[PDB]
């Protein structure tokens, strides 16, 4: 049947009472495999089943350098949509993004999605093309034209066709052996 | 200014190996390389950011890129296929994020046989009397065919001048062999311009063929990139 | 693996 291969992304914004804490999430079909949470004594990716416990040990310290630097970026842009909509320096706020890519039985791809969020509602996403955005209100009219300018549709597009297909396979040959 | 790509046009036979680089703008520390078909759609490859990796896309492992301390970054390719016939782009963002600069594009087409590559044969046909006594308006068909590949710019070239008003190119070069294409144009000329016998018309056609490096097969003049003219004057009647 | 996000 379809498989598919899901990561959720958490921004959560407390002023004062701390630092953004930040957290992936990440879901081959519908059971969590993988998690990266902020608030821990020494943060880093945990597996969260038996078959992902029998990844290398090069991959857990790969990812966590890359999730530790999705971390910083984020916690910039909290910021930087403050500037957008003119919110109060003292506030707190959300970010929430869904990636993930569902291949059919055949193997190959039949759908690929990336859906920014804020304070529980929609901001931008990726289309169904997979090369144009829908943003939502004046502020995501703003970004859209940053990615398109910085060519980043080709870079989402390329890890939803590709990294994401090729990973959703070896991950799901781990879980179907053990 | 812009971002430098080289070289833009290279014939390699199957199983080789090319190095295409980059130089970016000058302070930019961000890369990216593109692989574009002559297909559609565009393939990210890899982006580096101030000499190391950032984030791998459809890169093949056979092929290698790095970046260098003056930022420029070199596409090493190795064990060439037909399908890596394409043509590759270069953007340079200053930082990750930001705007980013394509350079030029380089033009790759890897060929079975080297032998196969052979230049042009262009010829100019003038209009026919019948089209500039009923239509008024005359026509220059431009025939240049049996190249390979097609590593082909077409230009019109009126009193030693290019033109691009009133031209029409074919967007696609058509197939008629394996290992033989051809390519038209036609150059449309009012009746009073064509039949003045001062003006002279000239189709010449680029060709981008082997390099220096490329050992060629003796027993035949060697394929070297160069362009063909097929020039004709003014006739009046 | 995960997305290599950048900003926005």
């Amino acid at each position: 049947g379809p498989h598919s291969l899901r990561y959720f992304v958490t921004a959560v914004s407390r002023p004062g009472l701390g630092e953004p804490r930040y957290m992936e999430v990440g879901y081959v079909d519908d059971t969590e495999f993988v998690r990266f949470d902020s608030d821990a004594e020494n943060p880093r990716y945990e597996p969260r089943a038996r078959w992902m416990e029998q990844e290398g040990p090069e991959y857990w310290e790969c990812e966590t350098q890359k999730a530790k630097g999705n971390e910083q970026s984020f916690r910039v842009d909290l910021r930087t949509l403050l500037g957008y909509y003119n919110q109060s320096k003292g506030g707190s706020h959300t970010i929430q993004v869904i990636s993930g890519c569902e291949v059919g039985s055949d193997g190959r791809l039949l759908r690929g999605y990336q859906q920014y969020a804020y304070d529980g509602q929609d901001y931008i996403a990726l289309n169904e093309d997979l090369k144009t955005w829908t943003a939502a209100d004046m502020a995501a009219l703003i970004t859209k034209h940053k990615w398109e300018q910085a060519g980043e549709a080709e870079r989402l597009r390329a890890y939803l066709e590709g990294t994401c297909v090729e990973w959703l396979r070896r991950y799901l040959k781990n879980g179907n052996a053990t | 200014s812009g971002v430098v790509q080289s070289p833009r046009h290279i014939i390699k036979e199957k199983g080789g190996r090319s190095v295409l680089t980059c130089i970016p703008i000058s302070g930019h520390s961000n890369v990216v390389w593109y692989q574009q078909t002559l297909g559609k759609e565009l393939k990210f490859l890899i982006q580096h950011y101030e000499k190391v990796e950032r984030d791998k896309g459809f890169l093949p492992c056979r092929f290698s890129v790095q970046q260098f301390d003056d930022y420029h970054s070199e596409m090493n390719m190795s064990a060439l296929e037909l399908e890596d016939s394409a043509m590759y782009f270069c953007a340079s963002s200053l930082r990750w994020g930001d705007e980013q600069y394509f350079g030029p594009g380089t033009r790759l087409t890897v060929v079975e046989d080297l032998r196969n590559v052979t230049p042009p044969k262009v010829s100019l046909r003038e209009p026919s009397k019948a089209e500039i006594a009923n239509k008024q308006k005359a026509t220059l068909q431009c025939q240049a065919r049996g190249f390979f590949p097609d590593h082909v710019e077409l230009s019109w070239w009126v009193n030693g001048k290019e033109v691009h008003s009133g031209v029409s190119t074919d967007p696609q070069a058509y197939k008629e062999s394996n290992y033989s294409y051809s390519l038209s144009s036609r150059l449309r000329v009012s009746a009073t311009f064509w039949h003045n016998p001062r003006n002279h018309f000239r189709c010449q056609v680029q060709f981008h063929g082997l390099s220096e490096e490329d050992k060629w097969p003796e027993g035949s003049p060697k394929p070297v990139t160069q362009n063909i003219s097929a020039e004709a004057w003014g006739r009046a009647d | 693996r995960g997305y290599v996000y950048q900003g926005l």
